Parts: structure tokens; C-alpha cells; sequence
């Protein structure tokens, strides 16, 4: 077989303690979800530095702590906007899955507040900016590099739907890289406690499963599909599916016929054909033997998961940072008035946040 | 080649979600 006796039993008893460790973990997630907290701040309580990013609710803020000098990252998202646009249930979603959650891939929530324009999430702030950037700059990055981000990656999903959370939002440009090299990930509007399927149409083209795209409902493995889009494009510098138009891009994603660049290992290629693979059946994540067929594959077989998870990995890219507050890694976006009605707006749309 | 293909169809920055 593949594995000698002492071999085995060290795997075995691997996959037991991780067993282990979920049950505690999805124990502790359940009593925050059903008790969360909320108005542990107020805005006149921070600074506001410099917009970190823009869309259409909000912008994320740095900002300091007058009392304290810390640095955080505040969300700012307008109620008037979150209405307009239905993110109305997303918005008090992503709240409640933030401070419930505790991983060390997954960006802690420090405080939140509401006035009677805005809400507001006030996070860590993680001034290594995105992967994006850094991916973009350098073009791609050799195999165990992105081996280091696809580990961390594994681990949080492995987490998150143990709790029965479906991410669906895993892309370059969602993931932000901390002063130590490693990955946090911040953005929990998509996701969705789900214990069996769902149906919705969500996400960004280049990364969607088949099964999000077609009618069908689907369930977690569209987050394992999406790892393999997100594999691929860490490893080659582009996705596997892309096109000048989404349309373009959905034909071929339901085609799944998948090619890779010379550079590619063997044993990459081996685990993407089975990441991004259409038949539900064959795709790992979803099979018997669970999330073990992705951390058990060769590609992975110098991975230390649990030295992944305490931090313990020399990073391939440590940030270049100046001092407190530095912005260098992130771009520079339009600074636009912090504005507070004199009436409290929809009230009772936002009552728990 | 695929990462000429890649620059030509423009969408090599940021990605929008869907909605
Ligand atoms: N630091 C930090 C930090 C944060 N804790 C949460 C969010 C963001 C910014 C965005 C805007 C683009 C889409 N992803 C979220 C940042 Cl920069």
C-alpha cells in the first residue's frame, strides 16, 4: 500500500484530531450565532485615515483609535444604499457570521456600530493589501508559494463548512495577505448557512462552479471548484476559464474542458483536474473520504498542516511596512465626506445590527 | 498564446461579482 504501519497510524490519528478540534469549534460558532454581540463602539471614537476601498454600499476606511492609537479597517456601508440595492439581509449576514467565527485566516471584528445614516464594521486592519497585487506584480508565483496560500485556503474551508457556512466568494482580488505573510480573509456577504443545497445565482464569473452557473442546485464543492480556479491562477498568472465577455466565460466553465501551461507539475495538474472537475461525483471535496482527498493529495505532500495553522510556516512574501498606518500596498481611491443625517434612516430594516 | 489571449480579453484587473 502507500503507507507503512507508522505512516498510517500518524494519518489516522491526523484525521481523528481534526475531527476533534471541528466538534469544539462548530460548539463554540453556535453559541455566537445565537447570541451575537453588537454597539461595542461609536465613530467618534476613531480617526479617519485614508480610504482603503470603494463599491457600491460603502468603502472600507483606516482609521486609528483615538483612546488607544490603534490602526483598524472600518467598513462604512449606507443604509439608504444597502435598501436600495436588496443587500439588506447580506449585510446583517455577513455581521452575525463575523463575530461568530474564529480562525487565524479569518479577519476578527473589533467593533460595530450603527448611526442614522450608516453601519459600521470596524476589523483588523491587514496592510499587506491584497493577493491580487502582489500576484498581478510578480505574474505568478512558483508552485510552493502558492502552495503556502492554497493551504491556508484548504484549512478555512475545512473550517467553514464544518460549521455548515458556504463561502462563495474566493478570488484574488478577496484576500488580503497580514504583516507575517499570511492570507485573511474578510468578505462574508456571499456566504450562506446551508446543510444540504441552495440555488443562488452568486459570485464572479471566472471563479463559479458549473452547478451555480445551470439551474441545479448545488452545495459546499462549489467552494472546492473555486479553490481550483483560484490554484490555477496563482500558479499560471491567469484563470482557466476566461473570456471577453461572462457569457463567453459560463460556456466554457460548463464545458470544463481545462488546459494548463508546460510549466505546470504533474502533480498540480492531477489535483485541478480533480478540483475543477463538472461530475459532482468525482469532484474531490465531495466524495466519501471528504476534505482528506484534497490534504492527503501529493501536491500537498510536503505540507504541514498543522504548522500551516499555528503560524509556524516561514511565508514566501513578507510586506514591505513603514510604520503604524502605512497604505503603501494598497491603491488610492477618491475621499468622499463621512455624512450623518439628522433623522435616523430605515430604522427598522437594521435593528439587529 | 493563452496569456496573450488572457491580456486581449480584458479582464486582467479587479473582478465584479455577478451582483
Ligand atoms: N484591512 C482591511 C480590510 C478589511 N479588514 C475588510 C475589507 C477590506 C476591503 C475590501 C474592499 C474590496 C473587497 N474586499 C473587502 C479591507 Cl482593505
Amino acid at each position: 500500500g502507500h503507507m507503512g504501519n507508522a505512516a498510517a497510524a500518524k494519518k489516522g490519528s491526523e484525521q481523528e484530531s481534526v475531527k476533534e478540534f471541528l466538534a469544539k469549534a462548530k460548539e463554540e460558532f453556535l453559541k455566537k450565532w445565537e447570541s451575537p454581540s453588537q454597539n461595542t463602539a461609536q465613530l467618534d471614537h476613531f480617526d479617519r485615515i485614508k480610504t482603503l476601498g470603494t463599491g457600491s454600499f460603502g468603502r472600507v476606511m483606516l482609521v486609528k483609535h483615538k483612546e488607544t492609537g490603534n490602526h483598524y479597517a472600518m467598513k462604512i456601508l449606507d443604509k439608504q444604499k444597502v435598501v436600495k440595492l436588496k443587500q439588506i439581509e447580506h449585510t446583517l449576514n455577513e455581521k452575525r457570521i463575523l463575530q461568530a467565527v474564529n480562525f487565524p485566516f479569518l479577519v476578527k471584528l473589533e467593533f460595530s456600530f450603527k448611526d442614522n445614516s450608516n453601519l459600521y464594521m470596524v476589523m483588523e486592519y491587514v496592510p499587506g493589501g491584497e493577493m491580487f497585487s502582489h500576484l498581478r506584480r510578480i505574474g505568478r508565483f512558483s508552485e510552493p508559494h502558492a502552495r503556502f496560500y492554497a493551504a491556508q485556503i484548504v484549512l478555512t474551508f475545512e473550517y467553514l463548512h464544518s460549521l455548515d457556512l458556504i463561502y462563495r466568494d474566493l478570488k484574488p482580488e478577496n484576500l488580503l495577505i497580514d504583516q507575517q505573510g499570511y492570507i485573511q480573509v474578510t468578505d462574508f456577504g456571499f456566504a450562506k448557512r446551508v446543510k444540504g443545497r441552495t440555488w443562488t445565482l452568486c459570485g464572479t464569473p471566472e471563479y463559479l462552479a458549473p452547478e451555480i452557473i445551470l439551474s441545479k442546485g448545488y452545495n459546499k464543492a462549489v467552494d472546492w471548484w473555486a479553490l481550483g480556479v483560484l490554484i490555477y491562477e496563482m500558479a499560471a498568472g491567469y484563470p482557466p476559464f476566461f473570456a471577453d465577455q461572462p457569457i463567453q466565460i459560463y460556456e466554457k466553465i460548463v464545458s470544463g474542458k481545462v488546459r494548463f501551461p508546460s510549466h505546470f507539475s504533474s502533480d498540480l495538474k492531477d489535483l485541478l483536474r480533480n478540483l475543477l472537475q463538472v461530475d459532482l461525483t468525482k469532484r474531490f471535496g465531495n466524495l466519501k473520504n471528504g476534505v482528506n482527498d484534497i490534504k492527503n493529495h501529493k501536491w500537498f505532500a510536503t505540507t504541514d498542516w498543522i504548522a500551516i495553522y499555528q503560524r509556524k510556516v516561514e511565508a514566501p512574501f513578507i510586506p514591505k511596512f513603514k510604520g503604524p498606518g502605512d497604505t503603501s500596498n494598497f491603491d488610492d481611491y477618491e475621499e468622499e465626506e463621512i455624512r450623518v443625517s439628522i433623522n435616523e434612516k430605515c430604522g427598522k430594516e437594521f435593528t439587529e445590527f | 498564446t493563452t496569456y496573450a489571449d488572457f491580456i486581449a480579453s480584458g479582464r486582467t484587473g479587479r473582478r465584479n461579482a455577478i451582483h
